[PDB]
Order: structure tokens, then C-alpha cells, then sequence
């Protein structure tokens, strides 16, 4: 097993005109494999939906993903904006 | 755009875990998920330790000129099953899939496959044509199987 | 031979109905040395109520079941004569003490630092200590190294940078290093 | 498109970890 | 004077072990970190009323249950 | 409770547009309340056809009601539609009001909620599934045939309410699918394990 | 055998109060003075017996002491009860593993 | 002033790296640690966010800089040449061993 594999290619063609949004070496970096999509980085650990207790077939169609993700209220970051300025 | 190129064949194409992975182990909390793109809902059901997650690909509304797909599988899950709903075998629909080269014939409208995958990417490409009416539809699974 | 974990160990695997650990005089009484009155609020308490309901359906091959239902007794007897002690506590709060805050201070302090098991200053050779010196020592090291590699933080400061769904906020790692100061300080203390 | 083989772009570790950014010490005439 | 600091938000309770973080543990009592994000949020907004940091945390734990989390 | 809803929004996505001004931009009244599906066809036609959004606070247009918050989440919807159609791709004030909009929908999202398988022909026979399901959007990248390197590319940072048709720098790209991996996390192994005694 | 009476359980009433009703008729603080200096001796025991886990006499004893000064906070409302957070918590964090293929 | 050249490419991180804690050698970029390119080996708990600047005034020791001469000292055991530009470079020889000590 080794670490020092390149994993990280350019073609010789400058095709830079329609290429503004990609990653760019500053050519264009074409790696070995694709990408990884994170949906959230800090997960709730408690939200019986994902803790499962031992007590009591139903589906929920939970509001998207920002349930699970610790977020603040606007109250406090009213609160916190004050305490800005 | 090719969202006008869409596909004319391919109705459901299913990415099911076998059963074979399943009665080796098992003899749940299941959790749908789909996903904002008009399509492909990934749906998986793990329990607290096995998940047999399912990528189905309801290809009705998915286009053409975006043929191949990506997505990471574990380790223990290197086992794969197709389940290829097409619209109809009006003629005879020829479905090959070539993992990377090599071509899986099927496992005996709907054909099953039997996909074994090794560690890291795979082509898995798949596709359906028809011999009168001249019209090919292709499928590419980028499947990276975790070390 | 720990009869409030194997209960614990027939939940965790999914099958405390295909053995419901064999109650008999032979078993269920050599794990106990009546069921042992277990200790946790409900980490042993819900345990015992799922293992009623699943003894239900048996309900004659396991004599323990009377052994868990006097304890259930106990239970809700303890919790109703803590009801009535808890409501006889709070009428009798003398309606003027002024409970004093430096010394709630010094309460509130050394509470804290008494729970977590460290040294409380007052303010109100020799290889036998030596043992006892590096056996707390290596106490810590064992207890940090049971860690989850993936800790995170979240502070009360991080509102008013206005996080997207994937922006990385940069007060992601303050526990994770401290973590790390501390495991690798304790090994190279020779 | 096919036959066209990319560059393959080298980290170096040690330029990855700790290249800093002689006659401006002045000792050297 | 230079003294080593005392890390309490990592030390794991020793006498209870239950009222413990949800990332340091391995109505309704199970105070999630939504509603332990939540009460942090009303005692930093309205320091200890117990009453409208009760309903800032949602409502299903007690007035007691904030101040049993608090102490 | 709701007049309090009203201030705390404001308050934020003011301070939080310094670096874009997404909220001081030449706003009219383009008054559709449709679908926000139809919300850019909707003004799509109103190009062919033919009061900010700070000033839609200030001239009282929003009301503590779901309509009121709704015309606040119709009118912030066509300001960024705005602001995404005018700029190219690569300029950093494109993702700004990306990265504005992203934020301002997750804030207005909440908080008004607290004011044919062999397979599963085995596991529901064998299972009882309590079930939770949401959307998500995926990304794209690209995908090379190389001599036998088969190369992938980064992720193109296209907003999702761009609608603009697939150019190509090389027709001899692939264009592949992302899918999201999301469920319980795997064990991540303990402390010893990072930061051993080398 | 009751639910409510049966749900609502903690180890902090196990033992019900059987002290306090007589001492709360008088000052509270002075078992909480008196009680925290045994927590204190008995930890000096612990580590003076190369021993980790805390004993049965001393950790129901602990919840002797946050049950008196909860009813002080509950009751009488003490004039500061001060707020001295690091306002921050640990939280788990997700993992995943590169998406690049191992080289061997 | 140190260069972090991003381990998996080319690019050089601004002020912000992700070093590797398995590795022990490699620095990441925020976009090259987002979309995981630093191989599948890794599990992304062993990437601690570490910063490129230059510090405040000397005798602070944060926490970067106490990390970074606890590894060093794993890392090397002596050579406080090498252990004071593990911490940045901007820390004398005579200042990480009387921190240290
Ligand atoms: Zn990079």
C-alpha cells in the first residue's frame, strides 16, 4: 500500500475558455476517481428518529435535511447581531 | 440541454443488494431517501449491523447525454443484482452490462443481472438497443467499492 | 456472571426470545449471586421492560418473571414515597433563608469539580504512592483513548457568520487538538 | 482523445510540508 | 502563576455517568443536542429565568428538568 | 411571537449581505405569487412582456402570516434569479448571491414549523420499517476515457437556479452523477488509533 | 405496578428525601458543607486504594447534594444561580473515506 | 513565511491547512478535503485543521504550536532544529525547550 500515487492529472490541451468554475492548477486538475457529496457535517445524535428507544410501520416525511443538523434560532442571532454592534 | 434527450427505453433499472447477502447474515430502521434531480430515489433500511441499501433508477425521466452515474459501496457490499424494467421486449432488447470489460449475461420486460464488483472503480457499463428501430440508451455506474 | 448485561448482550443481538437466558433455579439464580435491583436510571430499566414483554408470550417457562414484577412494585412504591417526600419537601422551604451566592459559588464549583473526579482545594521515593501516582496516570491515558476520532465542537459564536449547508466553520477542531495535547503529553512524560 | 496521457503532478512531501518563502543575510562578500 | 488547565467538557461523569454529552456517552428525558443547543441559547439570552428558557428548549422538559440540566 | 419573526429575519439577512447586497439591489414590485416552480417562467414572461426587497419590509408588504412569508420567500426567489441570470458562472458575486440564497432559504425554512423488489419482498416480510425520507440535490462531474486512467473531474460550482443548456469545452467529456452518500455514520476508531506512538 | 410512577424514574429518588424535609425546616447549605467534605474523604480513599469506580455510599450521597440546592434554585430562586458556561459543547462530526482508488 | 503545497495535486494552500495525523507529513486544501481526494485510506478524523500564518507574540504556545512540537518530539525525539520549524520556524531552539521543559 502506498501514499505517493499522483492521483491528480492535466491534459497538455488548454481548453481554459469556458472553464471559470472548475479547479484550476494556477489547466485543469483531473483526478483518478470523482468527487464526494456531504450533506451535513454535524449530526444529531439524539432525534429519536435516528436513536431508536425500546418502547411504543410508520413513515414521516421529515422538512429536508436541516433537521439533523444543529441549527440556532434566529431570536438568538437577533440576540448575537445586537451583541454585534 | 439534454433534458430533451431523454430516455425512450430503460423505465426502472434497480441496484439491489442480493439475497444471497442477505441469508448469509441475516438467517429495521428503514430510511427512503430521493434526490432533487426529477429522479433516481436511494432508498436503504440498516439496523443496529447490515444496511442493504438499493439505488433504484427510474430512468423515465433521466437523460442521455448524462449517461453514466457515480456512488461509493462498502467494503461487505460487493455484491450486486440488476433488475432492468425496461418499457417493453417489444423485439429483442439487448441488454449488456460490462463491469469494466466483461459482460454479465443475466441470472437465469424485466432482467436480472448478477454484478460482483472489486475494490475501487468500476465502468459497469449497461445499455439497451433495439434491433429494428435503431435506438441505443446507455448506463454507466462509476461504482467506487470501498476497501 | 453479570445477569443485568447478558439481558443487555440478548437486546443488543436481537434474540432474547430464542434462549431468554434459560430461568430456572440453576441459571437465573447463579447470575444473581430475586433479580439484583439494577442500578442506572434506565439503561437496566427499559431492558427489564422489554424482557417482560417479550417473557410474555412464554409467561410459564420462566419462573423470574415474579422476581422482576416485585421489583416493579418497588419501583413505583420508591418513586410514589419520593412524590410525597419531594412535596413534603417543598412546603417545608422556609419561606425566607437567602441562600448565600460565594458559598453557592463554592457550591457550585466544587460539585463540579467532584463529579468529574479531581482534586478540590478547600478554602472553607516512597514506591507504595508511587503505584497510586502513575495507576491515576494511566487511568487517563485509557480514558482518552476511547475517544471518537470524529469529535466536533459548536460554539454560541458561530451565528453571526452565517454557515452555509458546506462551509466549514473554523471552530470545528477546538476539542479535537486539546484531545490530542493531552493523550501525546502523557506518553512523553519519561 | 483516447491516446492523449496526462501529466501526473508530483507533491514532493517534503516541498508539501515546510519550504520556506544568501546575500540578504549580509556576511557574505 | 502557570497551571496546567482543568478540562471539564471532556471528563466523563464519574458518579452518574448518564447526564453525560450525546458525543461522550457510547415528556421526555432524553435531552437531545437540539434541545441542549437550545438551552444554552436561552440561558445566553435570557440567563436563567427557567421559564422562557423552558419554551426555548421546546416545552417537553420541566421547569425542574432545566435546572436538574443547569446544575 | 410573530412580530419578533419578523425583526430577527430582517436583522440577519440584512448584516448578512455586506459582502453581496443582494438586498439593496433595483428591486421592482414583479408581482406574480405563483408557484415557485413558475417563478422565473413566470418572469421569463414578464421579459418578454415587458420597492426592493428591503423596501418590501420598510413598506410593510410582509405580514406575520404564511402569505407574508411567503411573498418574503417569493420576492427574495426572483432577486436571486435576478442576480444568477445577470452574472457569468466563474465571477464570485454569482456563488455570493448563491451562497445568500442557500443560507436565506435554510432560515426561512425552518422556524415557521415551530410557530417490485425481491429484496423487499424478504425484508418487510421480516421487518417492521419505521421510515423518514427528504430531498436532496446532487452535483455533476466530468468523465474522461484516458488510455486506460478513466479520470474524473471536480465539482462544477453551477448554482441550481442557473437553467442554462449544457455547453461543452470537449465534446470527448462524459458527464456523470454524484449520488450523495448519507446515512449512520461508521464507526470512526478511537483516539489511540489517531496519533499512535510512532 | 404503575407507568408513571414507573417512567419517571431516576436514581436521584431511590432513596426518596428521608433527610431533607427535617433539615429544610432550618438552613439548607450545611449538608451541603458537610456532605461534600465526605465526597471529598472518600475520594482520598479511592485513590489512597488504587480503586476507580466511585462506592455505593458516596455517588448516593451525590445525589443527596444536587437535590438540595435544585429546590433552592426551584423555591427560592437564588438572586445570581451564575452562569459560568464555556458555551460550546462536543458533537459528533461525520467521517468518510477518499473517493480516489488505493494504489498498491 | 512557510509554503504547504497541498498533498494529492498541486496547489498551495492560502492559510489554512488539513494535516494529515496518519500520514504526519501532508497538508490539504480546504476544496482537496471537502470532496475527498486524499485517498480512500484515510477517513477524514485523521485531518486536523492547522492555519499557514504567522502567530501573535512570542511566549503564547497555542494549541497548533503546542501540537506541532508534541509531534515533532514523536516524530524526531531530538534535532529542536527540526521540531522548531515543525511548530512554523517562528519559534526559537531556545524557546521550545524551555517550553517544553
Ligand atoms: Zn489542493
Amino acid at each position: 500500500i502506498m501514499i505517493d500515487a499522483a492521483s491528480s492529472f492535466v491534459l497538455p490541451i488548454s481548453i481554459t475558455k469556458n472553464v471559470d468554475v472548475l479547479q484550476r492548477t494556477d489547466e485543469i486538475l483531473w483526478f483518478r476517481g470523482p468527487s464526494v457529496i456531504v450533506n451535513e457535517r454535524i449530526i444529531n445524535s439524539g432525534d429519536p428518529h435516528l436513536s431508536l428507544p425500546l418502547n411504543r410501520n410508520e413513515k414521516e416525511s421529515l422538512p429536508g435535511p436541516f433537521v439533523l443538523g444543529l441549527r440556532p434560532s434566529a431570536k438568538f442571532t437577533a440576540h448575537r447581531l445586537s451583541m454585534l454592534r | 440541454l439534454g433534458n430533451g434527450y431523454n430516455r425512450s427505453l430503460l423505465t426502472e433499472d434497480y441496484l439491489l443488494n442480493p439475497n444471497n447477502f442477505k441469508k448469509l447474515i441475516a438467517k429495521s430502521m428503514q430510511k427512503e431517501m430521493q434526490s432533487l434531480s426529477e429522479q433516481h430515489t436511494m432508498e436503504y433500511k440498516p439496523y443496529k449491523n447490515q444496511n442493504w441499501v438499493e439505488y433504484i433508477f427510474n430512468g423515465n425521466e433521466l437523460s442521455q447525454n448524462e449517461n453514466a452515474f457515480s456512488f461509493m459501496l462498502q467494503p461487505m457490499q460487493t455484491f450486486l443484482t440488476l433488475q432492468s424494467h425496461l418499457t417493453s421486449s417489444l423485439k429483442d432488447t439487448e441488454t449488456l452490462l460490462t463491469i469494466n470489460k466483461e459482460p454479465v449475461k443475466s441470472r437465469t420486460i424485466t432482467e436480472i443481472f448478477d454484478i460482483r464488483l472489486s475494490e475501487g472503480l468500476n465502468h459497469l457499463m449497461f445499455r439497451c438497443e433495439d434491433k429494428i428501430s435503431h435506438e441505443t440508451e446507455f448506463m454507466n455506474f462509476w461504482i467506487n467499492v470501498l476497501p | 456472571l453479570q445477569e443485568q448485561s447478558e439481558l443487555m448482550s440478548t437486546v443488543m443481538n436481537n434474540t432474547p426470545t430464542t434462549v431468554a437466558a434459560l430461568a430456572a433455579v440453576a441459571a437465573a439464580s447463579e447470575t444473581n449471586g430475586t433479580i439484583p435491583k439494577p442500578r442506572s436510571s434506565a439503561q437496566l430499566e427499559q431492558l427489564l421492560y422489554r424482557y417482560r414483554a417479550i417473557q410474555n408470550h412464554p409467561k410459564e417457562n420462566k419462573l423470574e418473571i415474579k422476581a422482576i414484577e416485585d421489583t416493579f412494585r418497588n419501583i413505583s412504591r420508591d418513586q410514589d414515597i419520593y412524590e410525597t417526600k419531594l412535596d413534603t419537601l417543598r412546603k417545608s422551604i422556609d419561606k425566607g433563608f437567602q441562600y448565600d451566592e460565594d458559598l453557592l459559588n463554592k457550591h457550585l464549583v466544587a460539585l463540579q469539580l467532584l463529579e468529574k473526579d479531581t482534586d478540590v482545594p478547600d478554602y472553607f521515593g516512597d514506591p507504595d504512592t508511587e503505584i497510586r501516582i502513575s495507576a491515576r496516570i494511566s487511568n487517563r491515558i485509557n480514558e482518552l483513548e476511547r475517544l471518537p476520532a470524529n469529535l466536533g465542537t459548536y460554539s454560541l459564536d458561530d451565528c453571526l457568520e452565517f454557515i452555509t449547508k458546506d462551509d466549514l466553520s473554523s471552530r470545528m477542531d477546538t476539542f479535537k487538538i486539546k484531545a490530542l495535547v493531552e493523550l501525546k503529553s502523557l506518553k512523553l512524560l519519561t | 482523445f483516447e491516446t492523449m496521457v496526462a501529466n501526473p503532478i508530483k507533491v514532493s512531501r517534503l516541498q508539501s510540508n515546510g519550504v520556506l518563502t544568501i546575500h540578504y543575510s549580509l556576511a557574505n562578500f | 502563576k502557570k497551571e496546567f488547565p482543568v478540562n471539564l467538557t471532556i471528563k466523563k461523569n464519574v458518579y452518574d455517568s448518564a447526564q453525560d454529552f450525546n458525543a461522550l456517552q457510547d415528556v421526555k428525558k432524553n435531552w437531545s443536542d437540539q434541545e441542549m443547543l437550545l438551552l444554552l441559547e436561552g440561558i445566553e439570552m435570557y440567563e436563567d429565568q427557567w421559564e422562557k428558557i423552558a419554551d426555548h428548549v421546546g416545552g417537553h422538559k420541566r421547569v425542574e428538568d432545566c435546572i436538574e440540566k443547569f446544575l | 411571537k410573530l412580530v419578533d419573526f419578523l425583526v430577527n429575519v430582517q436583522s440577519i439577512l440584512n448584516a448578512a449581505s455586506v459582502k453581496c447586497h443582494v438586498v439593496d439591489e433595483s428591486f421592482p414590485a414583479k408581482f406574480f405569487e405563483k408557484n415557485p416552480d413558475k417563478i422565473y417562467e413566470s418572469y421569463c414572461k414578464f421579459i418578454k412582456n415587458r420597492t426592493t426587497i428591503n423596501k418590501r419590509f420598510e413598506n410593510g408588504e410582509y405580514e406575520p402570516i404564511q402569505g407574508g412569508f411567503y411573498k418574503l420567500y417569493h420576492d427574495i426567489k426572483l432577486v436571486c434569479t435576478i442576480l444568477i441570470h445577470f452574472y457569468p458562472q466563474g465571477t464570485r458575486n454569482y456563488q455570493l448571491v448563491d451562497k445568500f440564497y442557500k443560507f436565506s432559504s435554510e432560515l426561512l425554512l425552518r422556524e415557521c414549523c415551530r410557530i417490485a423488489t425481491e429484496l423487499d419482498k424478504i425484508i418487510s416480510y421480516d421487518f417492521i420499517k419505521i421510515s423518514m425520507n427528504y430531498t436532496v440535490p446532487i452535483s455533476q462531474t466530468y468523465q474522461i476515457r484516458t488510455k486506460d486512467m478513466d479520470l474524473f473531474s471536480s465539482i462544477i460550482s453551477k448554482s441550481n437556479l442557473d437553467k442554462r443548456p449544457h455547453e461543452l469545452p470537449n465534446t470527448n467529456f462524459k458527464i456523470n452523477n454524484v449520488l450523495p452518500q448519507t446515512d449512520i455514520e461508521n464507526e470512526a476508531p478511537r483516539l489511540g488509533f489517531v496519533g499512535a506512538n510512532t | 405496578i404503575k407507568l408513571q410512577n414507573l417512567y419517571n424514574w431516576t436514581p436521584s429518588n431511590y432513596i426518596g428525601d428521608d433527610e431533607i424535609e427535617n433539615f429544610r425546616n432550618g438552613t439548607p447549605d450545611k449538608l451541603v458543607s458537610d456532605s461534600l467534605l465526605k465526597l471529598k474523604r472518600l475520594r482520598k480513599e479511592r485513590i489512597l486504594n488504587k480503586v476507580l469506580k466511585p462506592t455505593t455510599e458516596e455517588r448516593e450521597l451525590y445525589f443527596k447534594v444536587k437535590r438540595i440546592l435544585k429546590e433552592v434554585i426551584l423555591a427560592k430562586k437564588v438572586s445570581k444561580v451564575p452562569i459560568n458556561n464555556v458555551r460550546a459543547f462536543p458533537v459528533l462530526q461525520t467521517n468518510y473515506n477518499g473517493s480516489i482508488p488505493v494504489v498498491r | 513565511h512557510k509554503v504547504y503545497i497541498c498533498h494529492t495535486c498541486g496547489n498551495e494552500s492560502i492559510n489554512v491547512r488539513y494535516h494529515n495525523l496518519r500520514a504526519r507529513d501532508t497538508n490539504l486544501c480546504s476544496r482537496c478535503f471537502q470532496e475527498g481526494h486524499f485517498g480512500a485510506n484515510f477517513q477524514s478524523s485523521d485531518f486536523i485543521r492547522l492555519e499557514n500564518n504567522g502567530n501573535s507574540v512570542k511566549k503564547n504556545w497555542s494549541d497548533q504550536e503546542m501540537l506541532l512540537l508534541l509531534e515533532g518530539i514523536e516524530m524526531y525525539e531530538d534535532q529542536w532544529e527540526k521540531i522548531a520549524d515543525h511548530v512554523g520556524g517562528h519559534k526559537r531552539v531556545e524557546d521550545c525547550i524551555e517550553k517544553f521543559l
